[PDB]
RNA sequence: AGGAGUGGAGCCUGCGGCUUAAUUUGACUCAACACGGGAAACCUCACCCGGCCCGGACACGGACAGGAUUGACAGAUUGAU
């Protein structure tokens, strides 16, 4: 997978701390993701490389994928597209 | 020497090919199985099949004597 | 030698939609939905083999998957090999098979002679 | 034990190598000392791969590797 | 192998619909928009709302 | 005690046998045999003949920006841009 597909999944993992999917390979693109054309089986296997390390956690369901993101996880995301902690994500936002 | 102690250190395994495995062999791939295998046979029981005991002499065969009844003679 | 009273000479420059009115109903609605991608390259094939045939000679033996290609007239004469599953089945265009499917002259199975019954 | 080594794995299907030449790039430009650029080559005229991306030039053909454009 | 794999048109017959929690696409019952398995249609019914009274 | 029958006939569909490159398969008294919601053109598809792909996470060593895989017109090769 090419970078502007790698970064982009990476992207919207910081935003909100989750990610879901279809278990569908032959999916032409991802929902969410639109206006990048990256295909579902691009975002499956970069997840499938993150629950190894351990940087996310992976709940499976009914045929959608479901995925949240550790404490390690976050300072994964935050070196690898270099973002300063005085912004935060949805953790601290109500209550 | 040396080539014989290729030789050697084969043949402390090529004999330890057949205390873990009878005669576990390897099929031929390149030669039909009619052709490798010819000259073999298929018995049903080991102890109990019949057995011409002069089918196939060699041509060493005519070069020994024979005995009528060995315990006997 | 004529088909539905036209010999194969007016045929082989009889134009794309006025054949059409000559052939039956699974031919004729085949030619009106049109021929696919992989179906224009099969007849280009057979030109490139007609045309670098030798004068007296028969062009060679081609291999196809397309059991569905239509006899067209202007596929008269070529040696299309069309697969039966296994293997494919060297097959001569004659006139009089014009109007058929290519994937009925290889046969697709062993013609049936029994053997003895066994347990019933 | 409880097995058989069995010898029979065939992957003799030979793929591709990437031939390449050290540094293309001379293959690709040719300076004089007085400063000269000779691209040897053509240059592809299409929107994406204008005027930086080089083409290749085969034994009767120009090609592109972007959006493989011919001539002749 | 991009005009390729995912090629075939599954636009319609037995093979473009499968079960919706199973992916299986043997005995599916696509009434009222269920499209679920024949199986896991009856484990989950009592969940659906589809009591047995008769 | 009866009624409709079935078993005879043609055909439709299961199941054995034979055949086959393959004729995928489970189930064999009631408690297997129009059952697997199983009415398979492709898909379903397991089976047969041929071919492409990795969709082999991650950890370690090498190749390593005198590069690692990738993609691609034409020609031959091919069922096949
Ligand atoms: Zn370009
Ligand atoms: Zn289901």
């Amino acid at each position: 997978m090419p970078k502007k597909n790698r970064i982009a999944i990476y992207e919207l993992l910081f935003k909100e701390g989750v990610m879901v999917a279809k278990k569908d390979v032959h999916m032409p693109k991802h929902p969410e993701l639109a206006d990048k054309n990256v295909p579902n089986l691009h975002v499956m296997k970069a997840m499938q490389s993150l629950k190894s390390r351990g940087y996310v956690k992976e709940q499976f369901a009914w045929r959608h994928f479901y995925w949240y993101l550790t404490n390690e996880g976050i300072q994964y995301l935050r070196d690898y597209l270099h973002l300063p902690p005085e912004i935060v994500p949805a953790t601290l936002r109500r209550s | 020497d040396e080539e014989a102690e290729a030789k050697m250190l084969e043949k402390y395994k090529q004999e330890r090919l057949e205390e873990m495995f009878p005669d576990e062999v390897d099929t031929p791939r390149d030669v039909a199985a009619r052709i490798r295998f010819q000259k073999y046979r298929g018995l049903k029981s080991f102890r109990t099949s019949p057995w011409d005991p002069k089918e196939n002499l060699p041509q060493d065969y005519a070069r020994i004597f024979q005995f009528q009844n060995f315990t006997n003679t | 030698f004529t088909y539905r009273g036209v010999d194969l000479d007016q045929l082989l420059d009889m134009s794309y939609e006025q054949l059409m009115q000559l052939y039956s109903a699974r031919q004729r609605r085949r030619l009106n939905r049109g021929l696919r991608r992989k179906q224009h390259s099969l007849l280009k094939r057979l030109r490139k083999a007609k045309k670098e045939a030798p004068p007296m000679e028969k062009p060679e033996v081609v291999k196809t998957h397309l059991r569905d290609m239509i006899i067209l007239p202007e596929m008269v004469g070529s040696m299309v090999g069309v697969y039966n599953g296994k293997t494919f089945n060297q097959v001569e265009i004659k006139p009089e098979m014009i109007g058929h499917y290519l994937g009925e002259f290889s046969i697709t199975y062993k013609p049936v002679k029994h053997g003895r019954p066994g347990i019933g | 034990k409880k097995r058989k080594k069995k010898s029979c794995t065939t992957p003799k299907k030979n793929k591709h190598k990437r031939k390449k030449v050290k540094l293309a790039v001379l293959k690709y430009y040719k300076v004089d000392e007085n400063g000269k650029i000779s691209r040897l080559r053509r240059e592809c005229p299409s929107d994406e791969c204008g005027a930086g991306v080089f083409m290749a030039s085969h034994f009767d053909r120009h090609y592109c590797g972007k959006c493989c454009l011919t001539y002749c | 192998h991009q005009q390729l794999y995912w090629s075939h048109p599954r636009k319609f017959g037995q093979g473009s619909r499968s079960c919706r929690v199973c992916s299986n696409r043997h005995g599916l019952i696509r009434k009222y928009g269920l499209n679920m398995c024949r199986q896991c249609f009856r484990q989950y019914a009592k969940d659906i709302g589809f009591i047995k009274l008769d």
